[PDB]
RNA sequence: UACAAACCAUGAAAGUGUGGCCUAUCGAUCCUUUAGUCCCUCGGAAUUUGAGGCUAGAGGUGCCAGAAAAGUUACCACAGGG
RNA sequence: AAGACCCUGUUGAGCUUGACUCUAGUUUGACAUUGUGAAAAGACAUGGAGGGUGUAGAAUAAGUGGGAGCUUCGGCGCCGGUGAAAUACCACUACCUCUAUAGUUUUUUUACUUAUUCAAUGAAGCGGAGCUGGAGGUCAAACUCCACGUUCUAGCAUUAAGCCCUCUGGGCGAUCCGGGUUGAAGACAUUGUCAGGUGGGGAGUUUGGCUGGGGCGGCACAUCUGUUAAACGAUAACGCAGGUGU
RNA sequence: UGAUGGUCAGAAAGUGAUGUUGACACAAUGUGAUUUCUGCCCAGUGCUCUGAAUGUCAAAGUGAAGAAAUUCAACCAAGCGC
RNA sequence: CCAUCGACCGAUCCUGAUGUGUUCGGAUGGAUUUGAGUAAGAGCAUAGCUGUUGGGACCCGAAAGAUGGUGAACUAUGCCUG
RNA sequence: UGACCUCAAAUCAGGUAGGACUACCCGCUGAACUUAAGCAUAUCAAUAAGCGGAGGAAAAGAAACCAACAGGGAUUGCCUCA
């Protein structure tokens, strides 16, 4: 039966609120992480999966991006918006191993534009890209700045080779309960993601980078 | 097909002082297992010796000692 | 056996062909099994397994309108029978 | 004297047998009765702590979500250069291993005794320890072992003599301790329930028809050709010459 | 057949016969005084003996697939087979 | 009321409109098929004869089977005492 | 020198059970003749016989009921369902 438990999740945020506003910390919010235990499933013998809905309040308080190019691109997001790019190194780089490689894990996410279909399989392909990057669909008569504010909430869940896969998002400004079935509003794609869906689950651990687990499933 | 000598651990095999020459010589055993010890199926072995073996004096080639 | 409604074979065609040129060459209820319709039911309401139905074959009864079946009696019994 | 021989009846009975269908009993297994230890091959789980590449980073990754001296210090320092993935890292998770805690865990061996099982006695002397001697040869100091009232005789042995303390009584005589009557057997037997085998010892029943009696034979029992069949058709017999289950 | 036994009894039992018994005994058969002899056959049907490896092989137990009912498989006591 | 040819209802097979939870719906028009039907109700009730079935079944009749009891005053065998 | 627990004895003090009847009633146990035109599952029949236990009635009884409705509402009996 599906361990889903908010008011013992309640507790938990409020424990993670402990040591996130009484206990100790350096003095306010951070990076909330609460993990899980993941059995009964195969990193290899079966085959993949993968699940992002934009989660219910703003997880990534601090953002970090990298728009790519300039073509349709900058262009929507100058003035008010900031990042941007100046194309520049897309004639150039495409040899060096770096830059692009600096970008990657220097930014934290890219964007795709209606020009970027070339330069993703294209100046980079098996040089990145396909190594973890994953393209933002981005393009001019769309929600601009509002589904790119959902880029934050935008989370993943994908499968890899780890029975881990622990990940959490969301920071500690949120109010008492405001996370709690957040995060279980995200829970639904890890369920459908594995075979026997709810079943395939060996612990779970509410934490941050300030907790350790308060017993919880 | 199994060889049975790779599991046999030798031993030295020592007669009395009334003797001479104590080193009589080496005996074999199956190797001593978790079920079996390989001391208690070897005690109770008999070897039949020559007595001129025990005392170097060829005078005793005439006898031979069970030890 | 002769037609009715299909789908085919053959022949230039008319025609012929619904097993063997004709007169013999074979098999119910109950059960099982396969095929068909992919249809009806499991009766508080559903899904999927399972089960049960409807139609047509096979498995067989040769004592062949189709029980499931070894002897002995001079120790013998009963109902009868010209 | 409603043939006892003979036949018929979809009437029996006594008896027999690998006839059909069963059965008491018995055998074999599993579960329960069923508990306590040790060891073996091993598997697990749980607590620890610890472990790691082929290059390149001289620096040993084995994972994936992030900042900042936290620990007096500042050894090593904290994304910027070197790798596919980073040098105090941490918040913790996730795997795996090859070391340890003495956790349950399957199969084989042997220890226990309290369940259960066998036997005896008017539940009489059990278990352990100690006195006394006989030995070991003592080589420190008495450790080990043995014995601890009866054997020429077809008699007798029963309700303590004696000693100690005074307490018409207490103790020794008759060594102490444990109140397990004493052996055997033992978690196996046995017993309970299913399961496989065996089971004329026993139970129930059956064991065609036609037929010049019945039986044996044959099939005239389902059938086909020609004829008997007597000129439509029909027509019997264990009539004639033959055929079918392919 | 050496008693945790043979043969037999009972619906069961903390139940019985042999048994106040112990192989010179009890129990089961065949033949049938004495004399002289009891030949060949263990292939059949029984009875009996070992089971180290070993075809078949129940329930429980084990493994796998399935959502499960279930299915499949391995192992498999005695007996049969040898 | 008789023979005959039709119509309607249900089952079976064929066709498959507007439409649609796009798989449901099933208009319309057909078919050597089929029902114990419709097609201006005839039944319900009581009684009687005759006929049917189950019953003791027109009356009497077995050899057998089962359940529960009574006998070793005869007689078979053992024991005890004469 | 006294409690407690367990277990005994008494012609202790005072009580209570047994046995009977058969038509009905509550249980256990349990056939076969018979029918099937044979017969074994089946039927006779959850019947006869055998055993225990009551009363004027016994038993059952105030839902771990029936339902599938617009819901009924302890038990029992008749009529019906059938
Ligand atoms: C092998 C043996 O010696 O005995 C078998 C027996 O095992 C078999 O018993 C079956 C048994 O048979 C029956 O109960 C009757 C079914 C129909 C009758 C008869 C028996 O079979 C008949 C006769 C003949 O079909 C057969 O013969 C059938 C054999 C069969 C085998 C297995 C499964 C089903 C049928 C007709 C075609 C119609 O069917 C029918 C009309 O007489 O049904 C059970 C469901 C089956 O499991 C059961 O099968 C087994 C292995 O036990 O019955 C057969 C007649 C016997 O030959
Ligand atoms: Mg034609
Ligand atoms: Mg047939
Ligand atoms: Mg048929
Ligand atoms: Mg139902
Ligand atoms: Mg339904
Ligand atoms: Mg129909
Ligand atoms: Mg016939
Ligand atoms: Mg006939
Ligand atoms: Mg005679
Ligand atoms: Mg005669
Ligand atoms: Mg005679
Ligand atoms: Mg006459
Ligand atoms: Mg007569
Ligand atoms: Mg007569
Ligand atoms: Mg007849
Ligand atoms: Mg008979
Ligand atoms: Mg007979
Ligand atoms: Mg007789
Ligand atoms: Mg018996
Ligand atoms: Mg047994
Ligand atoms: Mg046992
Ligand atoms: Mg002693
Ligand atoms: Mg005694
Ligand atoms: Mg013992
Ligand atoms: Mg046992
Ligand atoms: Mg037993
Ligand atoms: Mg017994
Ligand atoms: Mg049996
Ligand atoms: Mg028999
Ligand atoms: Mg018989
Ligand atoms: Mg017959
Ligand atoms: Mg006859
Ligand atoms: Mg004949
Ligand atoms: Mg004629
Ligand atoms: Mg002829
Ligand atoms: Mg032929
Ligand atoms: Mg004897
Ligand atoms: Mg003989
Ligand atoms: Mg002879
Ligand atoms: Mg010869
Ligand atoms: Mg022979
Ligand atoms: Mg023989
Ligand atoms: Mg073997
Ligand atoms: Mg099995
Ligand atoms: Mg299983
Ligand atoms: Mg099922
Ligand atoms: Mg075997
Ligand atoms: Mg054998
Ligand atoms: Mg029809
Ligand atoms: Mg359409
Ligand atoms: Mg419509
Ligand atoms: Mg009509
Ligand atoms: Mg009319
Ligand atoms: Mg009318
Ligand atoms: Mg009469
Ligand atoms: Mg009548
Ligand atoms: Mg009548
Ligand atoms: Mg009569
Ligand atoms: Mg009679
Ligand atoms: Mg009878
Ligand atoms: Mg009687
Ligand atoms: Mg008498
Ligand atoms: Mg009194
Ligand atoms: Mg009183
Ligand atoms: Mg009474
Ligand atoms: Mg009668
Ligand atoms: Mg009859
Ligand atoms: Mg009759
Ligand atoms: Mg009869
Ligand atoms: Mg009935
Ligand atoms: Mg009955
Ligand atoms: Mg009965
Ligand atoms: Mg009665
Ligand atoms: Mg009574
Ligand atoms: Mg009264
Ligand atoms: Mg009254
Ligand atoms: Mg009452
Ligand atoms: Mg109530
Ligand atoms: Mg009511
Ligand atoms: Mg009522
Ligand atoms: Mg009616």
């Amino acid at each position: 039966m599906s361990k889903i438990t908010s008011s013992g999740v309640r507790e938990n945020v409020h424990k993670l609120l402990e040591y996130s506003t009484e206990t100790k910390k350096r003095n306010f919010l951070e990076t909330v992480e609460l993990q899980v235990g993941l059995k009964n499933y195969d990193p290899q013998r079966d085959k993949r999966f993968s699940g992002t809905l934009k989660l219910p309040q703003v997880p990534r308080p601090n953002m970090t991006i990298c728009i790519f190019g300039d073509a349709f691109d900058v262009d929507r997001a100058k003035s008010l918006g900031v990042d941007a790019m100046s194309v520049d190194d897309l004639k150039k780089l495409n040899k060096n191993k770096k830059l692009i490689k600096k970008l990657a894990k220097k930014y934290n996410a890219f964007i795709a534009s209606e020009v970027l279909i070339k330069q993703i399989p294209r100046l980079l392909g098996p040089t990145l890209s396909k190594a973890g990057k994953f393209p933002t669909p981005v393009s001019h008569n769309d929600d601009l700045y509002s589904k790119v504010t959902d880029v934050k909430s935008t989370i993943k869940f994908q499968l890899k080779k780890v029975l881990c896969l622990a990940v959490a998002v969301g920071n500690v400004d949120m109010e008492e309960d405001v996370l709690v079935n957040q995060i279980m509003m995200a829970a639904n794609f890890l369920v459908s993601l594995l075979k026997k869906n709810w079943q395939n689950v060996g612990s779970l651990v509410i934490k941050s980078t300030m907790g350790p687990s308060f017993r919880i499933y | 097909v199994v060889d049975p000598f790779t599991r046999k651990d030798w031993f030295d095999i020592k007669a009395p002082t009334t003797f001479e020459n104590r080193n009589v010589g080496k005996t074999l055993i199956n190797r001593s297992t978790g079920l079996k010890n390989a001391a208690d199926g070897l005690k109770g072995r008999v070897f039949e010796v020559c007595l001129a073996d025990l005392q170097g004096s060829e005078d005793h080639s005439y006898r031979k000692i069970k030890l």
